[PDB]
């Protein structure tokens, strides 16, 4: 089924979680939690996604799939106006979230899972390409960025926003829903998530009533709700489109510092790409690069070395558009 | 009437392509499409703002404009 | 806290740092009521305290102003 | 003293005022009253101006060089500071008003009297200062930057027209408790349209003796200059425009209102590559434009009935490292 025609305009670069130990380069590992979609539609309709997922990956391997469906079947295939093409997003991955809740409906080894798909989740960054027009749906903390080639530098800029406690209208929407902004910013964490938006997570989607930080509520402070991003002109354009998860710019920065990180990633997928011969190996190379650069800072400690005792799945999606690959 | 959130969302329908703040949060803010450029205004505080750029806070722009906009301020709870 | 600025004088006082680059004259902006905050070229009504920035060429002081904050009083001439 | 260096960077076009004849073959001619600046401090800074007087040039004829006295005899010369440089020139354009009102201090007699009582004039002076511009304006000259783009030539005028269309004057002559729409509907104040300019010792000191500014606490007709924060002109590549309101005023006539800024910057750009020297440059968009007036009122149309006859026209082009050529 989950089988139509791949793009070939894409790259992909991944590298699963791993720890350190304090003996050295001794590295472990757990079962990874990530996955992306890089279909195009018979249709010439294009659909590129990175989704991170936390406590098992019975949600990643879904919502990449059904995501799919609702999508590339049809549904946007077609001469669409831009509010159209979000309201189609939109009726899409809420068909996801309520279907995904119907589907958890399943020794005292019970209690076990339980605790488990009750609290899995996942967080996601969707792409969509239609006539040289692209379209963000953001739900989480992964990023995209949209980099032309200037004559005059290589510009840099994020379409999307980090849905964190950090962020003034995440935090006043979940202030005019009846909680305390100073005290949810202060702590800047819920439920163990930084994210204030989530697919699936049934515990604090049905019962965050019982959660002393969101126990005043006239709705779910947590939604899954995406933000889609009125549609992008790429006629004149020459660059390339990058989905990358927290994982990755969440190490980057962690070792060379706050901030500055999306240039420097795209700095780096610059350079690789004028010495590669895929895409693939474009993308991976600057995840390796990425992961070495974490295990060195850690080994080769410091200041900075207090801050990379690990680092959690990387994945990296790269959508060439006309630059030079040679 | 605009004082209904959903209302609000619902003049975005031809905001110009191509500009950076999403429209779902530009209407949670508070804010309404006029028509011309990317202008917008607050429901309440008729303050209007415009010249947008990647980055920018909704709520932020919005407080820093217009100090007051009582929505901004938590004066409208409606419950 | 917020006396000092009434007087038009006080308030071009404010500019002496401002951007050089910019395109709206000082003198103006006061005229117009406005106070330099400090911050780049954002200024603000001593009286709606609303503020205002990204200034670009061919800009009115008064009209942008009455713009942002349509009853910024001192703009309505509440103040004679 | 009134001859120190003068500038090399820059040249000058002007053509008296001139009235045409109905009878084809026809020009007349009147006391021309405009004047220019184009001075370089010992010290290496540099002063260009472009005065349009009115009713007599014994006006025009002095600005210009007191003007040059309280700014380029040290006053100016230095390592200042941005609002320094302001406020050296805020004091400058004070010394020329104030000096000047007690010149005018010394029957064929009601006859000149009614004269220098209502002679008058207005400025735009620009002045450099390790390439940073600034622009002083006083009435409806305009000045303009022309920096070269990638992708065409960027053209942004850097002051303001003092007219009664100004929403800012305007509304600074409404708190002075005249009426906004009354004044904006006349759209002229004492002949003139410009809501500032230096002298005219009637309208300054009597303004209470005309109906139109009867109630006012203060002079509508002021002197003050309009200052534009410094201009970075490091990596800058174009040229400076400094042009009288009769120039603008008469390509405006002829082809129609707006787009005369570019149109005129799109003239001085071809001139550019077809000439020798600045003066030439500047002498050549001139001719151009007093051409384009006579024929648009000979080959008369539609357009015909704005044309007359010109004002004086003064041009002034400072070149930025522009290719001459
Ligand atoms: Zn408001
Ligand atoms: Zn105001």
């Amino acid at each position: 089924t989950d089988d139509l025609p791949l793009c070939h305009l894409s790259g992909v670069g991944s590298a699963s979680n791993r720890s350190y130990s304090a003996d050295g380069k001794g590295t472990e590992s757990h079962p990874p939690e990530d996955s992306w979609l890089k279909f195009r539609s018979e249709n010439n309709c294009f659909l590129y996604g990175v989704f991170n997922g936390y406590d098992g990956n019975r949600v990643t391997n879904f919502v990449a799939q059904r995501l799919s469906a609702e999508l590339l079947l049809g549904q946007l295939n077609a001469e669409h106006a831009e509010a159209d093409v979000r309201r189609v997003l939109l009726q899409a991955f809420d068909v996801v979230e309520r279907s995904f809740l119907e589907s958890i409906d399943d020794q005292l080894e019970r209690l076990k899972t339980l605790e488990r798909e009750i609290s899995g989740g996942a967080m996601a960054v969707v792409a969509v390409l239609l006539n040289n027009k692209l379209y963000v749906a953001n739900v989480g903390t992964n990023r995209a960025l949209l980099c032309k080639s200037t004559v005059d530098g290589l510009q840099v800029t994020q379409l999307n926003v980090d849905h964190t406690t950090e962020n003034e209208d995440e935090l006043f929407r979940l202030s005019q829903l009846g909680l305390d902004a100073g005290k949810i910013k202060q702590v800047g964490i819920i439920c163990g998530q930084e994210s204030t938006r989530r697919i699936g997570d049934y515990k604090v989607k049905y019962g965050y009533t019982d959660i002393d930080l969101l126990s005043a509520a006239k709705s779910k402070p947590i939604i899954a709700e995406p933000e889609i991003h009125g549609a992008q002109p790429l006629d004149g354009v020459t660059g390339f489109l990058v989905l990358m998860s927290e994982g990755l710019y969440k190490a980057l920065e962690a070792a060379h510092g706050p901030g500055q990180a999306n240039q420097e990633i795209a700095a780096m997928i610059d350079t690789e790409f004028a010495k590669q011969t895929s895409l693939d190996a474009v993308a991976q190379a600057v995840v390796d690069r990425v992961k070495r650069i974490h295990s060195d800072t850690f080994a080769s400690g410091g200041e900075r070395a207090r801050f990379c005792p690990r680092h959690e799945d990387m994945t990296l999606l790269v959508r060439n558009f006309g630059y030079p690959l040679g | 009437e605009f004082v209904e959130e959903f209302n609000r969302l619902k003049t975005f329908a031809n905001f110009p392509s191509g500009s950076p703040v999403s429209a779902s949060t530009l209407a949670r803010a508070g804010f309404l499409y006029t028509g011309e450029g990317d202008t917008v205004r607050c429901f309440s505080c008729h303050a209007a703002v415009d010249r947008w750029q990647y980055g920018d806070s909704a709520v932020g722009r919005h407080r820093k404009v217009s100090p007051n906009c009582r929505f901004i301020n938590g004066f409208y709870l409606e419950n």
